């Protein structure tokens, strides 16, 4: 379909979820469509993960345009409710996006993660 | 002649708006949607906004004053004169402001990206705005009918 | 290690779990006829097998491996019947299985419960599980989320009626689900009903008595009269 | 075997508080709505 | 479906309404010399121009 | 009586194998209206605790109604008005 | 200040003013105009305008003519209720009540409102028949008329159940229906009162679908919430609360089902008992009681919804058979199989049908056979149900002492049933191990 | 927080502008 | 390029075709990947355990 940087590779997806979970414990992660778009417009973001199986996909199709412009990688998981309870909020997040700081092993993990995404491209 | 010209102009505006973005004019109405698109510059220029941007779309001086000096933020922009929020009340008006914000952002991305197989009736095309209309008007009638606070019923004596 | 194991209700076989994680965990099947190795089911995972349960006939056994894979692995064929997924839970921790008049070729057990690490605990139906071809994404019967931490006991009234499921990490995480109506109870357990930090539960074979036990190491008991 | 149903009181209240009492759709209609809610049939 | 029409249209409508306002008050004063009580009784400028017609 | 407290025709019945008294509203066809459950202690043959109810009087003209049992207890009950009461409340007791 | 307690008891139990100030305010409370005119509105023009509205109402609806004679005559224009005797006052009250019950239909109409305004500014209905007017306005509880009445109501005069509208009097906005239903759930008295009002109306044949819909909705939501309260866990409190709820609702429920005249209110009683058995896990004696009663009470105009209620009742039942007259009436129901098929297209009629056929095989009358065969070929029962039905049928044919000819014709028809019903029948024959051929030759010979 | 974010946005844009200006003022070629 | 594996240490050693569209590769981190070639998607990841005779965990 349109979700062309699809990530179905299982160990890849599991690493993405776990990194999100770690980042959720580090408060460096924004939960939801609207907030994702705010974070990327303000540029602070460094990676963005979406969900393929939303019913009108179009409510997240606006993100890849902006991230192609402002040059940050984005990648789709296949399961929204998995992403949601990966954040740990009990309601199916459709869009999570996690940003940078100065000195963090989490920042390192992010860099390796976006390298994996650029591999998937 | 000028008056009639404006009248038929508004007729065109509503029709052409139904032609472009049926979801949004199924939510709010062509005029306020037009004002939004105007301040947007373009449809996609709108659809890259987030929900909170749409909630306060317009009130730019007021917003940036209250932020740049840490005052209370404005609650809404053109959505105030939009049709649905007039039937709320006060604290309800704020809650409707948020909810109408997010569902508008939904509808705009929907009409702005979701393709249609072009043998597509307008109703099947605008079903999502219709859904939003229904759910949201239900929620508005609920919060309107939120009860009040039971107080102990006094009789004649203090008893 | 021989830490975790579960015995067939038929009482002939026993299943031990191989402490060797590496991309996929396996559980050995050992006859208690002669305590001999007779089978080794291997499931994929990312850490190995969270939990598993014997189907009520005995013929197969259901293996809930972490990252939510559920293998159903036969015994009479002794090859995997089917694979499907818990509906997107990050790390499965406990499963269990029970009920009556579920589909016979999956052994004839009916409700199957799966508990995440995240705390959400789903309940599925196996007559819904069939598409032999299996539904790769059962939309779950319900997706219970009263609890809020990692689920540790998930157990079944052996007459297929009550469900107990309870988290240990917070004080008093024990919730009780009626079935087949899948509604969690209200009147129990209350704020003041002494559970503790529940660590193991068990209903009787008659399913009249419930016993529960906590980190202080004490047992409580409740009659279950409807 | 069958049991007592379980309903969301928000659902029942939604049924009735949909519309004012006068010009509410007639009682057979609303009865079919409500009994269909309470129906013990999957 | 392009919306440059839309943005042009609403600019035009806003300016149009404003100029309708000022010329409506213009004709209000412009007849009020002959008949000011008309403008007093009728506040709706549209109907007011209508009855001037 | 008549589910509005206004009408008359109420009667009270008592056994001695239970300790629960019963109030009928006679008016339409003689419906039940309520049970003062366990006014006295419920009688039991296996139990040391004596129970069972001796007699009941509605005293004349007034909505008090005096009960006594076996278990050394004389209680008095009364209906209110402005909440209508199916079952009375206790307004004396001696045990 | 025990003195002051006594005095305020009297002074809010007053019924007539005695300083001019309280006189003027008591006259100036009114519905249409403002106080600052109603003060010195004298007692002609009130009768004038209101009688004009009265003429409009009388030309619309017929039966207002005795009220024209008795409550709007020029002597009524100056009758001073304040100075008659008590029995007079009560007779007046009855006339007042009957007028309210008739007029509450046409309430959204201005002449009706004017009529009530006459009633208030002359007889002070809002002060001396408070509960009735509040009752007959409660159904329209969303409307500006209701808020205005809420304004002019006297506080301590509001009946003790309806006291809960006082914060709305402090804040003149209408209460919403959830607030009403919550007070209805907590108290028995308000619910008893509403039901008794609307029962008075339909006893009087003055009901109307808006009011009935109102009453049904409020009763239904209230009973739902009440069972939500009465649930205990503890066995005895669950039992006693079942008893208690049954006491508070039973009589109303009785007359409401059995009132053959009023179709919608019969449907409403059906609705509420359906919920009652559906969520209130009740006991088979009581369930059969309700079944038998609606059996006695239904109409043809209410027949299909009452049948839906029958399905729900027998399905929530625990036993497997029906009690007699229920079977008699369902025999009397004409379009049974078609109707239950249309019902079971959304409603699962199984236990109902089982109880039917079990009662029919208990019947030993032989006018029930075509019914029996039709329900057997219906494909509505389960396999064990059809089998044990055939079993009891053969056992009836064994115990019977013509009748044998009819049961044999029925039996050969069911043995030669074609589809899965016939397969289950022949399965029942195979497990019962009795010879179809023996009975076939015995009946054909 | 809101105030801090706005000033952050403005300064971010300014760093963007200044970076562009710095670069345009001033194994690479094969 | 059909796809590449997620990680960088996943070395490929063996290849064989189950059917027309269904390729099997056996690969360094103890894994056997079943890919569908046509879309290029990852049908299933088979997996092998630790070599408990010698060291060097990854079979």
């Amino acid at each position: 379909s349109a979700a062309w940087p699809k990530a179905e590779d299982p160990a890849l997806v599991q690493e993405l979820l776990d990194c999100v979970q770690q980042a959720s414990h580090y408060r460096q992660l924004k939960k939801g469509a609207n907030e994702t778009t705010k974070s990327v417009n303000r540029g602070t973001s460094e990676l963005v993960i979406l969900a393929a199986d939303t019913q009108p996909l179009s409510i997240v199709l606006h993100i890849p345009l902006i991230c192609e412009e402002k040059n940050v990688p984005y990648v789709y998981v296949p399961s929204k409710v998995a992403l949601g309870r990966a954040c740990g909020v009990s309601r199916a997040v459709i869009a999570v996006s996690l940003t940078s700081n100065e000195a963090s092993d989490l920042n390192s993990k992010i860099r390796a993660l976006r390298d994996k995404v650029e591999r998937l491209a | 002649e000028r008056s009639e010209y404006r009248r038929q102009l508004a007729e065109y505006l509503q029709n052409r708006m139904k032609a472009i973005s049926p979801n949004m004019t199924e939510l709010i109405g062509a005029l306020v949607g037009a004002r939004l698109i105007a301040h947007s510059g373009s449809l996609v220029n709108l659809a890259k906004n987030p929900g909170s941007t749409i909630q306060i779309l317009g009130a730019e001086k007021a917003l940036f004053r209250a932020l740049k000096t840490k005052h209370a933020t404005p609650k809404y922009g053109i959505i105030y004169h939009a049709s649905l929020v007039g039937q709320a009340s006060g604290p309800n008006k704020g809650k409707i402001a948020r909810q109408l914000a997010a569902k508008i952002a939904l509808s705009v991305r929907t009409d702005a990206f979701e393709d249609f197989p072009e043998n597509a009736d307008d109703e099947t095309r605008a079903a999502v705005g219709i859904q939003a209309r229904a759910k949201l008007e239900n929620n508005l009638r609920l919060l309107e009918g939120k009860p009040l606070n039971k107080g102990v019923a006094l009789g004649p004596n203090g008893i | 290690t021989m830490e975790r194991f579960r015995v067939s209700p038929c009482g002939r076989y026993m299943a031990l779990v191989a402490s060797d994680k590496k991309g996929g965990g396996m559980l050995n099947i050992i006859n208690v006829g002669t305590m001999q190795w007779i089978a080794q089911a291997r499931i994929d995972g990312r850490h190995g097998v969270a939990d598993f349960a014997w189907w009520s006939d005995g013929n197969g056994l259901t293996i809930a491996g972490r990252d939510g894979q559920v293998t159903e692995w036969s015994m009479i064929t002794r090859r995997t019947v089917g694979i499907w997924r818990d509906e997107g839970s990050i790390g499965g921790t406990v499963m269990a299985l029970g009920g009556r008049n579920g589909p016979a070729e999956l052994g004839g057990d009916r409700w199957v419960a799966i508990g995440s690490n995240s705390g959400i605990l789903n309940v599925y139906d196996r007559n819904d599980l069939i598409e032999i071809r299996i539904k790769k994404y059962p939309t779950p019967t319900r997706v219970f989320e009263q609890l809020t931490t990692s689920i540790s006991v998930v157990a079944f009234s052996p007459d297929g009626q009550l469900l107990a499921f309870g988290s240990q990490h917070k004080k008093d995480a024990l919730r009780l689900v009626h079935l087949p109506s899948c509604t969690v109870y209200r009147n129990w357990p209350t704020e003041q009903t002494p559970l503790g930090r529940v660590t193991a539960i068990a209903f009787s074979s008659k399913s009249d008595v419930l016993a529960v036990g906590n980190d202080v190491g004490r047992v409580r008991l409740w009659e279950i009269r409807g | 075997d069958t049991h007592a149903v379980v309903v969301a009181p928000q659902r029942l209240a939604e049924i009735f508080n949909a519309a004012p009492a006068f010009a509410m759709p007639p009682i057979e209609d609303v009865f079919y709505q409500v009994a269909s809610l309470f129906s013990t049939k999957p | 479906k392009v919306d440059v029409m839309i943005v042009h249209a609403v600019a035009l409508l806003d300016e149009l309404d404003k100029e309708l306002n000022v010329m409506a008050m213009r004709v209000k004063e412009w007849y009020g010399w002959h008949f000011p009580e008309l403008g007093k009784i009728l506040p709706d400028n549209l109907s007011y121009a209508r009855v001037v017609l | 009586a008549g589910q509005d407290g206004r009408k008359d025709g109420v009667m009270a019945t008592a056994t001695s194998v239970s300790g629960d008294v019963t109030f009928w509203d006679l008016n339409k066809g003689g419906r039940i209206m309520g049970v003062l459950r366990s006014a006295h202690n419920p009688p039991s043959r296996h139990n040391i605790v004596r129970g069972g109810i001796s007699k009941i009087e509605f005293l004349a003209g007034q909505p008090v109604i005096v009960t006594s049992g076996l278990d050394n207890s004389l209680k008095t009950w009364i209906f209110d008005e402005s909440p209508f009461s199916p079952v009375p409340r206790i307004l004396h007791q001696r045990s | 200040s025990s003195l002051a307690q006594q005095l305020a008891q009297i002074a809010a139990n007053s019924r007539s003013s005695f300083n001019v100030k309280a006189l003027k305010a008591s006259h100036s409370k009114s519905l249409i105009w403002e106080p600052r005119v109603a003060v010195s509105q004298t007692f002609a023009e009130i009768y004038s305008q209101c009688y004009e509205g009265f003429k409009e109402l009388c030309h619309l609806d017929s039966r207002f003519v005795p009220f024209d004679a008795t409550l709007f005559s020029a002597q009524s224009q100056e009758v001073d209720r304040t100075q008659m005797t008590a029995e007079e006052n009560a007779a007046l009250d009855k006339r007042v009540d009957s007028f309210l019950h008739l007029v509450g239909s046409r309430l959204r109409l201005m002449p009706a409102i004017k009529a009530v305004e006459w009633l208030i500014r002359r007889f002070r209905i809002h002060e001396f028949n408070t509960g009735t007017l509040l009752a007959t306005f409660l159904p329209y509880h969303t409307i500006p008329a209701f808020v205005t009445l809420l304004s002019i109501l006297p506080v301590q005069r509001i009946p003790i159940e309806y006291r809960f509208l006082d914060p709305y009097i402090k804040s003149l906005t209408p209460p919403p229906r959830a607030a009403i239903v919550q007070q209805a759930t907590n108290r028995p008295d308000l619910l008893s009162a509403i039901s008794r009002y609307t029962l008075d109306s339909c006893r009087a044949k003055q009901e109307y679908p808006g009011l009935i819909s109102f009453w049904g909705g409020i009763m239904a939501e209230a009973v739902n919430g009440m069972i939500d309260k009465m649930r205990s866990g503890r066995r005895a409190i669950q039992l006693e609360n079942d008893h208690l709820l049954l006491q508070q609702i039973g009589p109303v429920l009785s007359e409401a089902m059995v009132m053959k005249d009023v179709p919608g209110i019969q449907i409403a009683s059906y609705m509420v008992v359906a919920i009652l058995a559906a969520k209130g896990s009740l006991n088979d004696n009581i369930l059969t009681a309700f079944m038998e009663q609606l059996v006695h009470g239904w109409t043809v105009d209410t027949l299909r919804p009452g049948l839906v209620c029958l399905t729900m009742l027998a399905q929530h039942r625990s036993a497997k058979q029906l009690s007699g007259r229920v079977a008699k009436a369902v025999i009397k129901v004409p379009d049974l199989v078609s109707s239950l098929r249309d019902i079971s297209k959304e409603h699962q009629v199984d236990k109902l049908a089982n109880g039917l056929v079990l009662a029919f095989v208990d019947r030993g009358d032989i006018r029930t056979l075509p019914v029996i065969n039709s329900l057997l070929l219906s494909e509505l029962l389960q396999e064990k149900q059809a089998k044990v039905a055939y079993k009891a049928l053969l056992l009836a044919a064994h115990k019977i002492d013509n009748i044998r000819k009819q049961v044999g014709s029925a039996l050969v028809r069911l043995s030669q049933a074609e589809g899965d019903v016939g397969d289950a029948i022949r399965t029942a024959i195979q497990e019962v191990d009795f010879n179809i051929e023996e009975l076939e030759l015995k009946l054909g010979a | 927080l809101g105030y801090v974010r706005t000033m952050r946005n403005i300064a971010a844009k300014e760093l963007k502008e200044l970076e562009e200006r710095y670069v345009l003022a001033g194994p690479k070629k094969i | 390029t059909l796809t590449r594996t997620p990680s960088k240490k996943t070395k490929f050693v063996s290849i064989a075709f189950q059917s027309h569209n269904i390729v099997i590769v056996g690969c360094s981190n103890s894994t056997i990947c079943a890919y569908d070639v046509r879309t290029g998607t990852m049908l299933r990841q088979m997996t092998l355990g630790t070599d408990l005779t010698g060291g060097s965990k990854n079979i």
